[PDB]
């Protein structure tokens, strides 16, 4: 189950 | 940062002439991942090869493997042509 | 036994040979999933996961990676501007995962980012703060330290979600994930010049292999190091200098957690 927490740099 | 590949070429099991083995070319400790691995039989590209999915170690350096199922014949010479960045080098199969 | 679930993301500049995005998933040392920017779908690299995960699993995993795909590409342009680089060949990398421990112990987790194969930013899970050894990460660190929902979410994944699914994978891939012992050979080679201990077909990769002369430990020994086979297993060659006529007895000793007892082999 891949990590899904994505935030822009 | 860029590092040139450490390349090994080897077989799965101990080579016996007329015994079906696997030919492998493994590249490690390299960056960037702009790299090509070409398995060669007498300087000619072996078709139908398989290459592992691009992965990397804790130090961010990359690792790749290309292999074929093959039969080593008595006379035949084997190698791997590796192109990283603009540099191309060929590594011969070291036999025992 | 310790167990892990880890993911490796690589974004490459539009260029030769390699897909612009490639991600791989591992349970312990075994790759089980793959995604790339050409096929744009998460696919099984193992049969056990193919059998045990229904449509919803693959649909969701594909969507997750579809979100990651543009992200990293955007990153390469962002960081080029930050480092005043203007072109050429560039990379972004992400490592995250968790480790489950029965011996002890406290569960661990990590998320690490890299720009051009150098440390960019990573999370201190205990302090719940992002760390960066470089100036071009500071502006991201300041944004990410503020972002509560991102931080707690990521922490929830590493400590909760990741561990939970790892436990499911260990059940569903049980037999497929078992250690397999090395088959070992110890023979004279290169025209009786050298004596070589070769272990092959073992999983996981971690291994101890040492050579002995008449009950004594041999230093000055040559080793290929562990290297992958074609089928998820690994191999290693350790060889030393030799005499065929000599009196001393030679042994090779192997430690692998697929053995469960130290394995010795004589010439």
């Amino acid at each position: 189950f891949a990590n899904f927490f994505i935030r822009g740099l | 940062a860029t590092s040139s590949p450490n390349v090994q070429v080897y077989t799965y099991k101990l080579i016996k002439e007329g015994e079906s083995n696997v030919l492998l070319c493994h590249a490690k400790d390299f960056s960037p991942p702009n790299i090509k691995l070409e398995l060669l039989e007498n300087g000619r590209i072996i078709p139908n090869t398989t290459q592992s999915d691009l992965s990397f170690e804790s130090d961010w350096s990359f690792k790749l493997t290309r292999y074929v199922e093959f039969t080593p014949q008595s006379g035949y010479k084997y190698s791997c042509m590796v192109t990283h960045n603009g540099d191309s080098k060929e590594i011969q199969l070291d036999r025992y | 036994g310790s167990h892990s679930l880890r993911y490796f993301f690589t974004w490459s500049t539009a260029g030769s040979g390699i897909p612009e995005f490639v991600a791989v998933g591992y349970v312990d040392d075994q790759q089980f999933v793959q995604y790339d920017s050409d096929r744009k779908e998460m696919i099984p690299r193992q049969r056990w996961v193919k059998e045990s995960e229904g449509p919803e699993y693959w649909e969701r995993e594909t969507q997750t990676l579809r979100g990651w795909e543009p992200w990293g590409k955007a990153n390469i342009d962002i960081l080029s501007k930050r480092t005043n680089q203007t072109g050429g060949i560039h990379t972004y990398q992400l490592m995250c995962g968790c480790e489950l421990r029965d011996d002890g112990s406290s569960n661990t987790g990590f998320v690490q980012h890299a720009w051009d194969s150098t440390d960019f930013i990573s999370l201190d899970k205990d302090k719940m703060v992002w760390v960066t050894p470089v100036t071009w990460g500071e502006i991201t660190k300041n944004k990410w330290d503020r972002d509560m929902a991102f931080n707690q979410g990521t922490k929830g994944y590493l400590e909760g979600i990741c561990i939970e699914w790892l436990q499911k994978y260990l059940k569903n891939g049980n037999v497929e994930l078992r250690p397999v012992k090395p088959s070992v050979t110890f023979t004279s080679v290169r025209g009786n010049k050298q004596l070589s201990c070769v272990a092959t077909g073992f999983y996981p990769h971690s291994i101890e292999v040492n050579l002995f002369r008449d009950s004594a430990k041999i230093d000055e020994t040559e080793s290929t190091g562990v290297r992958p086979n074609h089928d998820g297993s690994y191999q290693i060659h350790r060889s030393t200098e030799f005499d065929p006529n000599s009196q001393a007895k030679y042994s090779c000793v192997v430690d692998h957690d697929g053995l469960g007892q130290q394995l010795v082999v004589f010439y």
